[PDB]
């Protein structure tokens, strides 16, 4: 209950620990992609800001990253 | 008286220093921490007038955290450290410069802990800039292990040694600093140490039948084999062989049982070393000290001057400095042998404190900071010159000077258990209080608050006392031991000192170092009371704990809307307890709140009953008073009577399986005879509606009781298992005797008039449900009745109130008033023994209404109308005489008996009960009472 | 240590308060509490208690009593 | 000392009285207990000594700065 | 009960020799505290001890306090 009440906060931390992990690096592994996938689920709307970042991070990391497309074309 | 310092800075100016120390880091904890700090902080507000001129760092663990240490609010500053054993916390020596370095300190005091025997540290410093309150390494280099102290000693006037693998020794070096280089020793070493099978042997064949083998990694109680025959030294010593493989091993020749002595060696950073003086400890249990004394009166002038002269030329030689102990193990016939060096402060270091005027703690301090023996200020006093100068002093003429002012005697207070052993304990402590006095102090390192933990070592704190000799000394230790009051979870060794100081023993100081071992063979664990009185004392305690759970239980449960039936709040409680294998069985009860009566075997005896705030009882018995204390166990009951413990086992020996509750047997799990183990379950039972196992305690043969389905009451007799007794067996052989008996305080002829009030509130208490058993009631009831009567029918009672009443209130009546009163109560005593004899209530209120009716005002009219109350109240009584007075007492007990029972009348026990309780909505002890 | 046995007056109120000299004692003795004129300025109690319990001397110190010169007669 | 010398009285908490060399006192209440109505002042007294006027004020000035008396009154 | 009964925010207010004095206090962790006037923060190191007593780190140095609370007075 106490950690739960203070869920606007840590969702800024979350924010901020996703973008320094998953930020200039558009690669998952098979163990944050759990993490992210299960962060998505989260509905209630006190839990949106986490959720839609993450998602952000889920479905950008799968485009090439620029140096792929230059090299084959 | 001109100096003017302010700051630890000026002050190193002044005196000659070449280093400030403004912070210490403490790498050490509990007593050490705490003598440290306070001896410090004293010296800091003599010199600076600031108690806190030199700050304290200290390494808390989370251990001594939870625990209360003391020494943590004593500190200035704390940083946290890793818990555990000492390795990871204070016998981590780049821990510790971690921290002097991290908080920036410039000096580390050691002491007697942990890290002042590793060598490694001062180097770590002194490559840092930071002063270490000890030795250099060097110094501890070359009093490293055992074979190059015994060498190195022999450099210089040489001590005797007990052939330390042998008696050879190497060239001279009487005042020059040398390193333990292995060219010329390494010979010595070869012969120190042995290799094969018949090198050791060697030994034996100089050095005689009593001779110990030890490896150079032995200790723990492995590596060290003691041979008391000639020829099975091959045996012990392939054993030590064995023992650590692959190291090598040396021959030494054992100890005689002789006098332990000691020498206290202090000191400079520039060669000048001084004997300050010395000390007896031989009173030693497995080889650890118990008991310390100043003044080291077994040596003979002469003797003792050449010990001392011999441990300042080894500190001289060897080069070291701040402080340190040299051992000698002194023999009846003059002739010392020296044992060791111990390069740091030592735990009993205040007995030459208190009889030298010195503070050894401080003088580390200004040491460190580069000071020279000749400008401290103790020393210079000691030597007989002015503090106040700068003189130098030649120790080598003036070492006659110095003279121990008294005797002093050190008793340390240990955590072992001398019941069984010397277990080490542990726990929580209740009460610390040490009533110190003149010539007497001591000192812990634990509070009333606070606990002793697992990585806590023993030696909780010390007790100290001065005399002007020996038997002084004694007798002051003696009592404030017998005066102090430790109480905890734990044991707490103290009786056992103070039955060795009553031993003469050792007031008459013929002791050994083996004179303990051989009084605990002997089995000497007395300091018991008398068992009569731990008997009664045992049962009050067990008796009052059930009686204050009933009345507590029984009237929560009343608050809640609950009633429970007339006989879960009892009053009378059986206690049984065992000691020393006899089984005593007892009943106890009260005839008051306040009276107990304790019943065995038919007699009875009356103790008064007075519960104190701090949980313990305040007994009176056979007109001696008493203080106890009981602590209950898992199947033992702790008595602590005034200073003496008594311990009763509860019994639990005769392996009877039996149902915890009330309820119903369904059935059993297995064969009646077959083999049960402990912990598996042999019978099912079911009370509440639900069913419930029952594991066996004991791992046996089992043989059931009750036949499967049965009514369970708690504590029942179920099943008996055979085991294979070992131990407790027949601890019954039950007392039958009679308990002491000599008074009782029934007031035999005692005054009349306070035998009223005794007989009256006994009846009283009847009334309230205070009642002797069976064939104890109607036996001393029948007798306060008569005695009632007679004494409301004898016309002296009045009076004697009267004069009770007046004489307490000599001051604040008006003279007109008290010399009327006085008159008038001596015509009444004129006239005892006359029909016509009345006790004169309307004169008294005559008189008194007179001085009423002329009314003095303004704080002489209430005085009087309040000082003369009890007067008031002793005439309202006698309105129509002993007669009128006599009826109204026996009526208002019968009111007594109306008041409850009117109550209980019309219908069931519970229906009344709720009645009372919706009455007196706001207190439920009146229902109880009811 | 326990050759000269102390008997001390008790009242309740150093009862209840615990007071330090109550457990020191070889006996006491209740008296009625309330001010010092009922307890231990009461020569003539003090003279009751030493007759009562046979005591052969009397302290009295620097409490109450011993500004009152009737108690030695 | 507060709001001129009023007695005051109540329960004791603690009464740690750490003696040193030379230094020692008494206290008519322990840790359990305390004062009341009828409990004079004066519950305790300490004595310092030295060789000279000034060691026994030091001595007596650092013993007090490092005893503990805490409680109601 | 709702989760704002469970606070670990605390509104303070002293009065010393006339000032008023107004604080919150909070908490970066069950030992560290955070002392909270008129803008300005200042992190303590708080340990509870056996006695009833608190153990402090301040600005290095170390104390060991205590308090009563009266009808009108801390």
């Amino acid at each position: 209950i106490f950690s739960h009440a203070q869920v606007t906060k840590k969702n800024l931390l979350v924010t901020m620990l996703i973008d320094q992990l998953c930020g200039r690096d558009p690669t998952l592994t098979d163990e944050l992609l759990n993490i992210l996938t299960e962060l998505t689920q989260l509905s209630k709307t006190t839990n949106a800001k986490v959720a839609l970042r993450a998602r952000q991070v889920l479905i950008a990391s799968h485009l090439p990253s620029y140096e792929l497309r230059h090299n084959q074309v | 008286r001109d100096f003017t310092v302010a700051s630890p800075a000026e002050f190193v100016t002044r005196f000659g220093g070449n280093k400030v120390i403004e912070k210490v880091l403490i790498a050490n904890n509990g007593i050490a921490a705490v003598k440290c700090m306070r001896s410090i902080r004293r010296w800091s507000y003599e010199m600076f007038r600031n108690e806190r001129a030199i700050r304290f760092v200290v390494m808390v663990t989370p251990e001594d955290l939870k625990a209360n240490a003391e020494y943590i609010k004593m500190a200035d500053h704390y940083v946290p450290v890793p818990g555990g054993p000492n390795n990871n916390n204070y016998a981590n020596v780049e821990l510790i410069l971690d921290i002097a370095k991290r908080i920036p300190v410039q000096a580390v005091w050691a002491g007697w802990g942990h890290a002042s025997e590793n060598p490694k540290l001062p180097e770590l410093l002194l490559k840092n800039g930071i002063a270490f309150m000890g030795p250099p390494s060097q110094a501890m280099w070359a009093l490293g292990d055992k074979i190059a102290s015994s060498i190195v000693a022999q450099t210089a006037g040489i001590p005797t040694l007990p052939w330390s693998g042998s008696g050879l020794r190497v060239d001279w070096q009487e005042n020059d600093f040398s390193k333990r280089i292995l060219n010329v020793p390494q010979e010595l070493y070869e012969k120190g140490y042995v290799k094969d099978v018949d090198d050791g042997l060697q030994a034996a064949e100089e050095v005689g039948y009593p001779v110990m083998i030890k490896a150079s990694e032995g200790g723990g109680g492995k590596g060290i084999r003691k041979v008391n025959n000639a020829d099975d030294f091959p045996n012990l010593f392939r054993q030590v062989q064995a023992e650590v493989p692959g190291s090598p091993i040396f021959v030494m020749r054992l100890a005689k049982q002789s006098r332990h002595l000691e020498v206290q060696i202090l000191a400079d950073q520039y060669g000048n070393a001084i004997s300050l003086f010395g000390r007896d400890c031989s009173v030693q249990r497995r080889h650890q000290k118990i008991i310390e004394e100043a003044p080291a009166t077994i040596a003979t002038p002469a003797v003792f001057e050449h010990m001392e002269q011999c441990a300042v030329k080894l500190a001289k030689m060897v080069g070291y400095v701040s402080a340190g102990t040299v051992e000698y193990l002194y023999s009846q016939d003059g002739s010392f042998y020296f044992l060791e060096l111990n390069p740091r402060l030592q735990v009993e270091h205040p007995c030459t404190e208190m009889v030298a005027d010195v503070n050894l703690p401080a003088a580390q301090l200004q040491i460190a900071m580069g000071i020279p023996l000749y400008r401290i200020k103790d020393i210079r006093m000691m030597y007989g010159v002015s503090p106040w100068g700068d003189s130098p002093i030649d120790f080598e003429d003036s070492a006659h000077v110095p003279c121990p002012r008294g005797h002093v005697i050190a008793a340390r207070i240990t955590s072992e258990n001398p019941d069984e052993g010397f277990k080490p304990s542990s726990g929580t402590v209740q009460e610390l209080n040490f009533r110190s006095n003149k010539n007497v102090w001591g000192y812990f390192s634990v509070a009333a608050a606070g606990g002793l933990h697992e990585f806590a070592d023993s030696q909780f704190g010390h007790c100290f006392s001065w005399g002007e000799n020996r038997e002084e000394a004694i007798s002051n230790m003696v009592v404030a031991l017998k005066e102090l009051s430790i109480r905890g979870d734990f044991r707490t060794t103290v009786e056992y000192l103070i039955k060795l100081l009553e031993t003469e023993s050792f007031q008459m100081n013929r002791i050994d170092t083996g004179w303990l071992d051989r009084l605990i063979a002997e089995k000497v664990q007395a300091e018991r009371p008398d068992t009569m009185l731990g008997v009664v004392c045992g049962a009050l305690h067990v008796a009052d704990v059930s009686l204050r759970n009933s009345v507590s239980n029984f009237l929560h449960s009343l608050e809640r809307g609950q009633v429970l039936p007339a006989h879960t709040l009892l009053n009378t409680v059986d206690v049984e307890l065992i000691y020393e294998g006899v089984k005593y069985v007892l009943k106890v009860t009260r005839q008051s709140p306040n009276s107990y009566v304790v019943i065995m075997n038919g007699s009875c005896v009356e103790v008064d009953v007075h519960r104190l705030s701090d949980g313990g009882l305040l007994l009176s018995y056979d007109g001696s008073s008493y203080t106890t204390y009981m602590k209950e166990e898992v199947d033992r009951y702790r008595i602590t009577i005034g200073n003496k413990t008594c311990v009763f086992e509860k019994e639990n020996d005769p392996s009877v399986m039996r149902s915890p509750s009330a309820g119903k047997l369904i059935q059993y799990i297995v064969e009646d005879g077959g083999h049960v183990f402990a912990g598996q379950c042999y019978a099912e039972i079911e009370v509440m509606k639900m069913v419930m196992t029952l594991t066996a305690v004991e791992s046996g043969c089992i043989h059931y009781v009750k036949r499967p389905g049965a009514a369970l009451d708690p504590g029942c007799v179920l099943a008996k298992m055979q085991l294979d007794n070992p131990s407790k067996v027949q601890q019954a052989e039950l007392h039958t005797g009679s308990l002491p008996r000599i008074q009782s305080t029934a007031l035999r002829g005692e005054k009349l008039h306070r035998v009223f009030h005794y007989v009256l509130d006994n009846l009283v208490n009847v009334m309230n449900g205070y009642c002797l058993p069976d064939p104890f009631f109607s036996s001393k009831v029948k007798d306060w009745v008569e005695r009632l009567m007679k004494t409301l029918r004898d016309p002296s009672l009045p009076l004697l109130e009267l004069q009770d009443i007046m004489t307490s209130v000599s001051g604040r009546i008006p003279p007109n008033v008290e010399k009327s009163i006085k008159k008038e109560m001596a015509q009444y005593a004129s006239n005892i023994t006359s029909v016509l004899c009345q006790f004169p209530s309307q004169q008294i209120a005559n008189i008194l209404d007179s001085h009423a009716a002329t009314l003095n005002r303004k704080s002489e009219r209430e005085v009087f109308f309040m000082n003369t109350q009890s007067i008031v109240q002793l005439v309202q009584r006698y309105r129509s005489g002993i007669r009128g007075h006599m009826k109204a007492v026996v009526m208002d007990l019968l009111r007594q008996y109306l008041r409850v029972e009117t109550q209980f009348q019309n219908g069931h026990y519970d229906k009344c009960v709720f009645a009372l309780r919706e009455e007196n909505k706001s207190d439920m002890n009146t229902v109880l009472n009811y």
